[PDB]
């Protein structure tokens, strides 16, 4: 029953902006809008944890039944415009609106509820804050190539970190690029992002620093935070452990009471004052401890990426419950025919200076995605052999 | 190239996009003078090195090599360079800023998959800089993402390449004079095909040197004239090149049928290391065998006669190196392993055939079940030819299959023109004897290794340890491969009071004694006394330093030796695997093999030290008989002993001790002996029997057996004059070495009083786990689970 | 005594062997392996497990 709630904590969204269809109006009734959201709310909570793109047509084909089971009173309409098969309501945060570098840079906050269906702007903005990234940080060496399904993954990542008390589970092998995407999902939402360095001496304090500088970041601060452990960030078992408390309780033994969960409080209630205002008159003292397990865990994401294969990982799901549980679940099958041939064009496009021939371009593209979907077969024999 | 080639021009003619024909990948890559310029930097001269040295050139990123010899460190030790060590505190801080900030080229060649994490983020800022990185254990288990940063490149050597190197080494060691003649003519011939570059040179002088006016010049004229007489000189090298190729060729052709057979022999004792770790060595150790034989035994004069001669020296003295390692079950494996890897190249023995041999009714009515399983194993080019009534004939083969030693004597005339030819008739009868009788595989084994490689090594070895000091320098340690009941620690001991003056210095390894073994270390290395390490199956940290000690750079005095011994325990890393002496002392085999043996222990002062050649010289020989019986009965299994237990010599001389007293504190009272004693031997018995030999009895019904044994051999008397089940001695001492030596090698289990079919079944399960040994050498959730779905609805 | 550490036992081997010889000679003085200062000996010893 989780699922159902996720679904509805989705819709529930936009007290007023879904009113606002005029800006709009592409053959848009106000109801419209709302059946295309709630199928890319069902999409998104159900239509993503699953291995073969098949199984992905079979739950497409259930919503578009269930569509028509429910809404029989305009079925050719949302046959003609939603239920089609072609891309509808891709919604978005950072896109729609833009900034326009008035007087400063971020001259005024984007509005972030939704964005409307297009990719043109998508890939131009995406440029521009691609480039925006690279001078932000020294060295940044990131030659991201953005094709279709890299767009979309990096709006589920931004779909899960936004979100008040979310956290993702991603999964997939390695050069997937999830732990590239997250630095740019990271960046646009403004949140803190820190790894765990295994020294030549690989122990367990590190970890418990480094978690109270972050509840320190989301607490008393009350910063946005982003956490980012993957396989390198696991030495042994216990880690898991001390992560699954947190994504739990939240309340570490004697971490953050030995003798300071009262300074850090005090340093706290002038912001309780006008918070909760208890009328701007007084507070209590384990009210604080309350509010302060409620800052942190809403502002404590975490960004978990684990590899598909191997031995350790599926007994470690097993290990730990609420690990696989609370988080959402996202695959990242390997890159198709079409995503090759694109980045081939890329590559190619400012590369044919001296290679000019007409009708023999485009055929070279596609060998070369054979080429690469070849090399997999061959290490796959290698390794049978 | 093959696979990648077929798999790209078929994609291309799939696609219709037009493609060269031809591949030619180095030529058209580099320039054949940077290929030279290697090839003396030591570059090995075939191809497959050549596309190495491109896939280095290109330098993607920082490459990262499979190396099971050692091609690519060499190379790069060359190459332009002409290093720091990844395990040191000071590499992690000091070597990496050196090099970082002023470009030092940082070698590294201690990669085993375990990465220090400095490592990598220094990977991923000096513009002066570069880094070469390799591993040394083949096949290794890289993580996906170290495949993601580095290039990786196999220098795996391939056995073409190797025919050439120890050709080479061949051509240099044989005589230096015909090195003299190869290096001349192939520095004349190199010479000569730049001096042909230099034509070409010369005709681009010609055409664009003027750029114009070039008719003008007359002395044109002379220039063409000048690329005629170029040509002349190409001319002799053109002869040059028949000289060489005849000439050179046929002092090869000398030499490259044992390069090939050296060839052979390297990848044969390859993959005895993946039939059990621990049987790793280097190629450079052959190296130093191949070279040494050489010089051993090879030039006397008529020069193809001692061709020959090679072919029969090295193959032994490799063999015989490789033995004194080698396990018991494993002693007839690695002879027929290398008897069949020489075949598959001369015979052309087909791989198929190979496992015809390995793996594998209703014509047949009077032949067992059991037997007829063997029928269609036979029956499925003439074996699918010659089982019908021919086989059925039923005449004279009923004795033969009765007859025991059924490929010796009564020769199947089934094919008697093909049993005769024998170029394969060997491997056709013994494709025949595998199939019709497993029992007597391993015999057969014996018999055609003596025939295809030559008897001499079907034949017994002993390593006289005296012997095997001579090979110990001071410089490499002696290791040791035990098994359970059996120690040399003794021998050694006794060794080193016999040649060395000193007592040995010994530390038993354990928790807490790392330091302890280093400080006599270096006692030792000052002094030069001998050191003995113990139970090196466990505390392996130790190990990896051992390697760094024994080194040419801290000097050591001479006459300093080391003796290691160990178990088998894999995740010990081969630092010292790679270079050691390897030697088993498990206990001998055969009867006469531990009778031998045994007279091998207790000699020389116990049996010249006696008062009385009539007595006790025959209790002596009764009780080392006795020895001899017992241990050996447990061959067959249950049948001789419920478990297994492991006498050995400590009884023994415990049962001689206590019987030398007896008769030394009973002759003490003996003024004159009737006829050379007065004994009463039934408390012998008893000791004998309960006190001595009780120690590793558990079970019950060993006692009385045991008692039985003891009553059969002694029994209760000392005859003098009879004859025992089985000879019996007369009194001087090599009288008994050839008493020895009259044994027969094989005996029939009747001499235990066991019955002869006892013999049936042991060489069944012997056969049985044989082949299964070398068939692990070659390179679920299903309807499985409604089977035993539809069993369970059968259970009542 | 078989209910302990295997290195242990490694190392008492070397202890109980050093004592065996010591007793062997039937030397009044002996050595002690790890243990510097020089020990003496009675004979009517044992060792059991
Ligand atoms: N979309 C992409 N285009 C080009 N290169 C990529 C892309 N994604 C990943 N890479 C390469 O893979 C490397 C590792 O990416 P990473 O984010 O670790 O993938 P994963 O998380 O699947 O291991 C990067 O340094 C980058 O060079």
């Amino acid at each position: 029953m989780r699922e159902l709630s996720r679904i509805f904590k989705g819709i529930l969204t936009c007290k007023k902006d879904t009113i606002n269809d005029a800006p709009k109006s592409m053959k848009i009734k106000p109801e419209l809008f709302l059946v295309g959201l709630w199928r890319h709310e069902a999409e998104r909570v159900l239509a993503d944890k699953l291995v073969n793109n098949k199984d992905k047509d079979t739950v497409m084909g259930y919503i578009q039944e269930v569509s028509l089971e429910s809404f029989s009173q305009i079925e050719n309409e949302i046959l003609e415009k939603y239920s089609s098969e072609k891309t509808f309501l891709f919604c978005d945060f950072l896109r729609p609106d833009v900034i326009n570098e008035d007087g400063i840079i971020e001259e005024e906050a984007p509005k972030i509820y939704e964005a409307i269906d297009s990719l043109t702007e998508l890939r131009k903005r995406c440029n521009f804050l691609l480039s925006f990234y690279n001078d932000r940080n020294p060295s940044k060496k990131m030659p991201l190539v953005l094709f279709d399904d890299a767009l979309k993954h990096l709006l589920r990542i931004s779909r899960i970190i936004r979100q008040p008390r979310s956290s993702g589970l991603l999964v997939g092998v390695g050069g997937s690029g999830k732990q590239s995407l997250t630095r740019l999902a990271g960046f646009i939402g403004k949140n803190l992002i820190q790894q765990i360095i295994v020294t030549k001496t690989y122990s367990d304090k590190d970890l418990k620093e480094d978690i109270k500088k972050g509840f320190d970041d989301a607490g008393h601060l009350g910063k946005q935070v982003t956490f980012l452990m993957t396989d390198s960030e696991v030495k042994k078992e216990e880690f898991l452990e001390y992560i699954n408390m947190v994504l739990s309780t939240g309340e570490i033994p004697n971490l953050l009471a030995k003798d300071e969960r009262e300074v850090w409080l005090g340093d706290i209630s002038q912001a309780y004052c006008k918070e909760k205002n208890l009328g701007n008159i007084d507070p209590p003292q384990s009210e604080l401890w309350t509010y302060f397990v409620d800052r942190v865990r809403d502002n404590f994401h975490i960004m978990l990426c684990f590899s598909p294969v191997g031995q350790k990982f599926r007994e470690r799901a097993r290990k730990f419950p609420a690990l696989f549980n609370e988080c959402t679940i996202d695959w990242f099958l390997p890159w198709p025919e079409e995503a090759l041939v694109s980045v081939a064009e890329t590559f190619i496009k400012n590369f044919d200076k001296l290679d000019t021939k007409e009708e023999t371009k485009q055929e070279l593209m596609k060998h070369m995605g054979n080429v690469h979907l070849m090399v997999n077969e061959i290490c796959d024999e290698y390794y049978q052999k | 190239n093959k696979l990648a080639q077929q798999r790209f021009v078929v994609d291309m003619k799939k696609r219709g996009v037009p493609v060269t024909p031809g591949l030619e990948l180095t030529s058209f890559l580099i320039d054949d003078a940077t290929i030279g310029e290697w090839n003396l930097q030591g570059l090995p001269k075939d191809d497959l090195s050549i596309q190495n040295g491109i896939m280095v050139t290109n330098s993607a990123r920082y490459p990262l090599f499979i190396d099971p010899q050692g091609q690519g460190q060499n190379w790069i030790r060359n190459k332009l360079s002409a290093i720091t060590t990844l395990s040191h505190p000071k590499f992690k801080d000091m070597f990496l800023k050196y090099c970082m900030e002023s470009g030092l080229t940082l070698i590294v060649e201690n990669i085993e998959n375990e990465v220090d994490p400095m490592m990598d983020p220094v990977l991923e800022l000096s513009k002066e800089f570069k880094l070469f990185m390799t591993c040394r254990l083949a096949n290794p288990s890289f993580s996906p993402e170290l495949s993601a940063k580095t290039t990786i490149i196999d220098f795996t050597v391939t056995q073409s390449g190797l025919e050439q190197q120890l050709l080479g080494k061949v051509i240099s060691k044989e005589q230096k004079a015909l090195e003299d003649s190869l290096n001349q003519l192939l520095a004349d011939v190199n010479q000569n095909q730049k001096d042909l570059q230099r034509l070409d040179k010369n005709l681009l002088e010609r055409l664009i040197n003027s750029q114009g006016n070039l008719l003008d010049d007359t002395e044109l004229m002379d220039v063409l004239n000048n690329t005629k007489t170029q040509a002349k000189e190409v001319a002799a090298k053109l002869i040059d090149a028949e000289i060489k190729t005849k000439e050179i060729n046929e002092k090869r052709e000398q030499y490259r049928p044992v390069a090939i057979r050296g060839s052979a022999i390297y990848f044969t004792m390859i993959e005895v290391s993946l039939v059990n770790w621990m049987y790793n060595s280097s190629l450079e150790q052959f190296l130093k065998l191949f070279i040494e034989s050489i010089d051993l035994s090879e030039k006397a004069q008529l020069p193809s006669n001692r061709v020959k001669n090679i072919i029969s020296f090295l193959t032994f003295h490799v063999y015989r190196y490789v033995n004194r390692g080698l396990f018991e079950k494993d002693k007839i494996t690695f002879i027929l392993m290398m008897a069949f890897k020489i075949l598959t190249t001369a015979g052309t023995i087909s791989s198929g055939d190979v496992s015809l041999f390995l793996k594998s009714q209703k014509q047949i009515s009077y032949l067992e079940d059991n037997q007829w399983l063997n029928i269609l194993a036979l029956s499925k080019p003439f074996f699918k030819e010659l089982p019908d009534l021919i086989s059925r004939s039923e005449n004279q083969w009923r004795n033969w299959i009765d007859k025991n030693d059924p490929e010796n004597f009564p020769i199947p005339d089934f094919a008697e023109s093909i049993n005769q030819e024998k170029e394969i008739g060997s491997f056709i009868s013994l494709c025949l004897v595998r199939s019709l009788r497993n029992d007597r595989t391993l015999i057969a084994t014996q018999n055609f290794i003596s025939n295809v490689l030559g008897k001499e090594f079907t034949d017994p070895i002993s390593y006289p340890i005296e012997g095997i000091w001579q090979e110990s320098s001071n410089m490499d340690p002696v290791l040791f491969l035990l098994s359970a009941g059996a120690d040399p620690t003794s021998s050694i001991d006794e060794l080193a009071k016999k040649k060395k003056k000193f007592p040995c210095e010994k530390v038993s390894m354990g928790e807490g004694q790392e330091r302890v073994a280093r400080q006599v270390i270096m006692k030792g290395f000052v002094e030069g006394g001998w050191v003995i390490l113990q139970n090196c199956h466990l505390g392996l940290k130790f190990m990896e330093e051992i390697e760094t000690l024994v080194s040419p750079i801290n000097q050591i005095h001479e006459d300093f030796r080391l003796w290691i011994t160990c178990e088998q325990h894999p995740k010990f890393p081969l630092g010292l695997l790679q270079k050691t002496l390897k030697v088993t002392n498990e206990p001998p085999k055969g009867l006469k093999a531990g009778l031998y043996k045994t007279f091998t222990t207790i000699i020389t002062q116990e049996f010249i030290d006696k008062v009385d050649h009539s007595n006790w010289r025959s209790l002596i020989f009764t009780i080392c008989f006795l020895h001899s019986i017992v241990i050996e009965r447990k061959k067959f299994g249950p049948l001789g002993w419920c478990v297994p237990y492991e006498y050995n010599y400590s009884d023994l001389e415990a049962s001689l001790l206590y019987i030398e007293k007896y008769l030394t504190n009973l002759m003490s009272t003996p003024q004159p002996n009737s006829h050379n004693l007065p004994i009463s031997m039934n408390v012998v018995r008893y000791m004998i029997c309960e006190v001595q030999y009780g120690g590793r009895i558990t079970d019950d019904l060993d006692r009385e057996l045991f008692i039985t044994y003891g009553e059969t051999y002694l029994k209760d008397g000392i005859f003098g004059n009879d004859y025992f089940f089985p000879q019996n001695p007369s009194a001087e001492l090599i009288k008994y070495q050839e008493y020895i030596a009259k044994v027969p090698t094989v005996d029939n289990p009747e001499v235990f009083g066991l019955h002869s079919n006892a013999d049936l079944t042991f060489r069944l399960k012997e056969s049985k786990e044989m082949i299964n040994t070398v068939m692990e050498t070659r390179p679920r959730e299903e309807i499985v689970q409604d089977k035993a779905k539809d069993m369970l609805k059968n259970l009542p | 005594f078989n209910r302990i550490d295997l290195e242990v036992l490694s190392v008492v081997a070397m202890q109980v062997e050093s004592i065996t010889t010591a007793r062997k000679q039937h030397m009044k003085k002996f050595m002690f392996p790890e243990e510097e200062i020089e020990i003496e000996l009675i004979p009517t010893v044992s060792y059991f497990i």
